[PDB]
DNA sequence: TTCCCCCCCTTCGGTGCTTTGCACCGAAGGGGGGG
């Protein structure tokens, strides 16, 4: 086994866990059941003070249902174990490729055993309905899914594995996150298909149980634009003198001086303004100079990214990626039930594109209440990793990107 | 007896108790060491010799464990909760089971007998069974009850046994002369593992007290309150009414408390006097009328489905009752907690839905069916146009007034013909006095000066003057993203009685449309 | 002169704009039922 190092100087997973509906426990139950035969999961007593949160959810077109710990707290306690001992060089092409495919090869994992000091560090509970009986308790024996140290250990064998095909197809690129593998290309699609299957056995003879196409090309960040009216009116030139005033910040090339300048005395905000041609002017260029890209704005590893979503209704969000304010890595919208489920599967959406194009999940700001979202955001989540969250208070009053 | 032990260790960098000479009387002294002695006999505690750098003080009435629960491991909470009556389900026969000398009759840790070393003023002993008043015993007892218990409910599943602590709660739907048999069954099976549990003339019989409960085999109710008299109330005696009367909630439809909580403000001294203003003192009375009469609770029906009642009693107020057939509760509750400065009814109905979502996937594992007096298209207009994101699981509306309504709304677009208003407001940060005031378009002007009121309650006010001199159509213009914040979330409650003033205004107005405009642009009349 | 497990309300401290006033939120006090 490989010894594994907690940051020094810190305590263990000491993490509460959430109150489960019934389906979600019995599916815990049979899960752990048919996981303990194999000798995968090992009961424990009361020895043990530590503990991980424990959940249920089901894949795509699946009825299955897939048990999923979170290892948050034990991945940032246990972050020493990898960025010094295995930090994986992101492939930088992997944002073009026509084709990018996300496979689960997570059961590989189950294979290697983990290390037996630390065995007692992924305690887990499945509690019980109306704590009527204490919640049976349990260990891993072999690697766990979520924890960032088990694809490290990993990494050789999936090397050994994947080699005898990255020798005949050098063209593709796999890139490893997680549980999950990216496999990009630039073939079409029937060809695309065939090869992912035919790369799905290679893994298969090896004795890895495997069982989705995102388009890179597609996954551009969004431009701004300046509203058009033919005919112009107070309310509406004011409007627009503010979302420039706002715009000046983002990009500092904007510039509203004469467009006020007509807007000098009161006048009723529904009277039409006929609009001089010299801040027509300003208009004109000002449309072309939001087009032209922010200069500055490269990814630095050093710092975390930071998403923010902002309802903008019917179905439609908006999402910004930023390392620091007033400069954005990214820019997008997102279409789409119910509206829990549309911010599930924005942030989803958000945290696999930032995967691809940076290699890390960012850190979410939600627009929705904490409760409503800890009640519901494991009944539609369909993925085995989990971002960093936070909840905001108050109104997005400036609300200018869509 | 025969039980497996737990494996106990201790904090690195950590040892025994190095309690020095105890100082005690000597008639307790000698007196004591007949218990010692009893005790040594059937090998609870075992005399050691002086291998042993150990010593605890020594209490009579009981051991000063207090060193060891400090130096000793971390371990998992015993209890991280207790049923509520109203999820059990209901058995036709239930019996109650006492294992005597419980924290006794559980074996200790080997390697860790030698840390219990207790000396009598003087020859010294050491435990062999789980200490009491130890940190870890209650732990080690439950986890090895339970190892105990399975087998005997893998062989018989039709009946379900708790473990309250010591106590055992046995239920079944067999019949009672068969019941019985399943009882004895269950005392010899624990008399095997050498535990006392009483005989069948000692059994306690229905209720029973538990957390507070008074439980019978075929319904639940709660511990009679007896509500304090107190022609002079004070601060404790207002806060243990309080208490009662929140713990009392639960199976007592309509109980208000908010009236008396607010008379626990601002009070530093526990003994100063606070009279009952004519609402507490009312509300008071009510609550003593409710209480007169005894109400039961029944038993979680697993084939029939939730429903969840939720009603309005005002004041941002709101009463739940649950039950699966009609008239029938299974559990009440109230839900009154004020957040944020601002907001109306509708977040606040969504606040206390989602409370008993919650509530009610903890006690029963699945959520119930809401009954709500609200429109559906009020819900629906306010959560599309909503900033942040919600979701009532299932509900249909109940005709049972009073309602929730949104009491106004803005409008988009600017009016034709309605009068239109460029407000402002300014105060200085040093001295807290300041100006606000009005251009009209039509030439209409007024300018009111002001006190004790910063920047932005001036400026928040500035609205009110605009809206006092205003007709029924109007345009408000705003260089203040405070007060827009403020008004655009259709507040109709609040902490501020400038708000309320606001609300107030804002209701009597058919249509109001209100804008922002940037600070420092000199945009139009602003300047 | 214990450990605290939940239920509820008020008071208060830190954070982040809505910026040196004000907006939410979690962490200290009490009560209630506990053993
Ligand atoms: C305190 C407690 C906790 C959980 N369940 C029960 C009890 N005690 C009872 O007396 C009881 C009463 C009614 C139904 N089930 C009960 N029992 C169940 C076990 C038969």
């Amino acid at each position: 086994t490989v010894p594994v190092k907690l940051k020094p100087g810190m305590d263990g997973p000491k993490v509460k866990q959430w109150p489960l509906t019934e389906e979600k426990i019995k599916a815990l139950v049979e899960i752990c059941t048919e996981m303990e035969k194999e000798g995968k999961i090992s009961k424990i007593g009361p020895e043990n003070p530590y503990n991980t949160p424990v959940f249920a959810i089901k894949k795509k077109d699946s009825t299955k249902w897939r048990k999923l710990v979170d290892f948050r707290e034990l991945n940032k306690r246990t972050q020493d174990f990898w960025e010094v001992q295995l930090g994986i060089p992101h492939p930088a092409g992997l944002k073009k490729k026509k084709s990018v495919t996300v496979l689960d090869v997570g059961d590989a994992y189950f294979s290697v055993p983990l290390d037996e000091d630390f065995r007692k560090y992924t305690a887990f509970t499945i509690p019980s309905i109306n704590n009527e009986t204490p919640g049976i308790r349990y260990q891993y024996n072999v690697l766990p899914q979520g924890w960032k140290g088990s694809p490290a250990i990993f990494q050789s064998s999936m090397t050994k594995i994947l080699e005898p095909f990255k020798k005949q197809n050098p063209d593709i690129v796999i890139y490893q996150y997680m549980d999950d593998l990216y496999v990009g290309s630039d073939l079409e699609i029937g060809q695309h298909r065939t090869k992912i299957e035919e790369l799905r056995q290679h893994l298969l003879r090896w004795g890895l149980t495997t069982p989705y196409e995102l388009h890179p090309d597609k996954w551009t960040v969004q431009p701004i634009v300046l509203p058009e009216k033919d005919s112009w009116t107070v309310n509406d030139i004011q409007k627009l003198v503010g979302k420039l005033n706002w715009a000046s910040q983002i990009y500092p090339g904007i510039k509203v001086r004469q467009l006020s300048k007509l807007l000098r005395g009161t006048k009723a905000l529904t009277e039409v303004i006929p609009l001089t041609e010299e801040a027509e002017l300003e208009l004109a260029e000002n449309r072309e100079i939001l087009k032209e890209p922010v200069h500055g704005v490269y990814y630095d590893p050093s710092k975390d990214l930071i998403a923010e979503i902002q309802k903008q209704g019917q179905g439609q969000w908006t999402y910004q990626i930023y390392q620091e304010p007033f400069k954005n890595l990214k820019t997008g919208k997102y279409a789409r039930t119910n509206d829990v489920k549309q911010l599930t599967e924005a942030v989803q959406k958000i945290t696999t594109e930032s995967i691809v194009i940076w290699g890390k999940t960012p850190k979410f700001k939600l627009p929705i209440q904490k409760e409503t979202w800890e009640t519901w955001w494991t009944e539609y989540w369909q993925a085995t990793w989990i971002p960093e969250w936070e909840f905001v208070n108050t109104p997005p009053l400036v609300k200018l990107w869509y | 007896s025969p039980i497996e032990t737990v494996p106990v260790k201790l904090k690195p960098g950590m040892d025994g108790p190095k309690v020095k000479q105890w100082p005690l009387t000597e008639e307790k002294i000698k007196a004591l060491v007949e218990i010692c002695t009893e005790m040594e006999k059937e090998g609870k505690i075992s005399k050691i010799g002086p291998e042993n750098p150990y010593n605890t003080p020594v209490f009579a009435c009981l051991v000063d464990f207090r060193e060891l629960n400090k130096r000793t491991q971390d371990f998992w909470e015993v209890q991280l909760g207790i049923p509520h009556p109203a999820g059990l389900k209901k058995k036709k026969s239930v019996t109650v089971l006492d294992v005597g000398d419980a924290y006794f009759s559980v074996p200790l840790d080997e390697d860790f007998r030698k840390y219990t070393a207790f000396t009598i003023p003087g020859i010294r002993y050491q435990y062999n069974v789980l200490p009491q008043g130890w940190k870890g015993s209650p732990a080690i007892f439950q986890s090895s009850m339970t190892k105990i218990l399975e087998p005997f409910k893998k062989q018989n599943p039709d009946i379900v046994i708790y473990q309250y602590m010591d106590d055992l709660y046995v239920g079944s739907d067999l019949e009672i002369g068969q019941h019985r048999t399943k009882i004895e069954e269950l005392r010899q099976h624990l008399l095997r593992w050498g535990l006392t549990t009483p005989d069948k003339k000692h059994q306690k019989e229905p209720p029973f007290l538990w957390m507070g409960y008074e439980l019978h085999p075929d319904k639940w109710t709660v511990q009679p309150i007896v509500l304090p008299e107190k022609d002079s109330w004070t601060v404790n005696d207002i806060q243990k009414l309080v208490g009662k009367l929140n713990w009392a909630s639960q199976i007592y439809p309509g109980i208000k408390v908010r009236q008396l909580s607010k008379l626990l403000r601002g009070t530093k001294a526990l003994t100063e006097v606070i009279p009952l203003t004519e609402e507490a003192e009312l509300e008071l009375a009510e609550n003593r009328e409710i209480l007169k009469e005894p109400v039961h609770g029944v038993y979680y029906d697993p084939s029939k489905d939730l429903i969840a009642e939720i009603q309005k009693q005002g004041q941002g107020q709101w009463t739940y009752q649950i039950y699966q057939e009609p008239f029938k509760n299974l559990k009440t509750g109230k839900y009154a907690r004020m957040r944020g400065a601002h907001t109306n009814d509708v977040k606040q109905l969504t606040e206390a839905v989602q409370k008993i979502t919650t509530e009610s996937i903890v006690i029963w594992g699945k959520t119930p069916k809401f009954k709500l007096p609200i429109q559906k298209e009020t819900w629906e207009t306010w959560w599309t146009e909503y900033w942040q994101a919600t979701w009532i699981p299932e509900w249909e509306f109940v005709n049972t007034p009073p309602l929730v309504k949104l009491w106004y709304q803005l409008e988009k677009e600017p009016i034709v013909g309605a009068e239109t208003f460029y407000v402002d407001g300014a105060a200085n940060r040093e001295t807290k006095l300041g100006k606000a005031g009005y251009v009209t378009n039509k030439g209409r002007q007024k300018v009111v000066p002001l006190t004790n009121t910063t920047n932005q309650k001036t400026e928040l006010q500035a609205i009110y003057l605009a809206l006092q001199d205003s007709g029924l159509e109007v345009n408000i213009v705003t260089n203040s993203q405070y007060a827009l914040g403020i008004i655009q979330a259709q507040p109709d409650k609040s902490e501020s009685e400038l708000v309320n003033q606001i609300i107030e205004q804002l209701i009597k107005k058919e249509k109001v449309y209100l804008a922002w405009v940037p600070a420092h642009k000199g945009i139009g009349g602003n300047e």
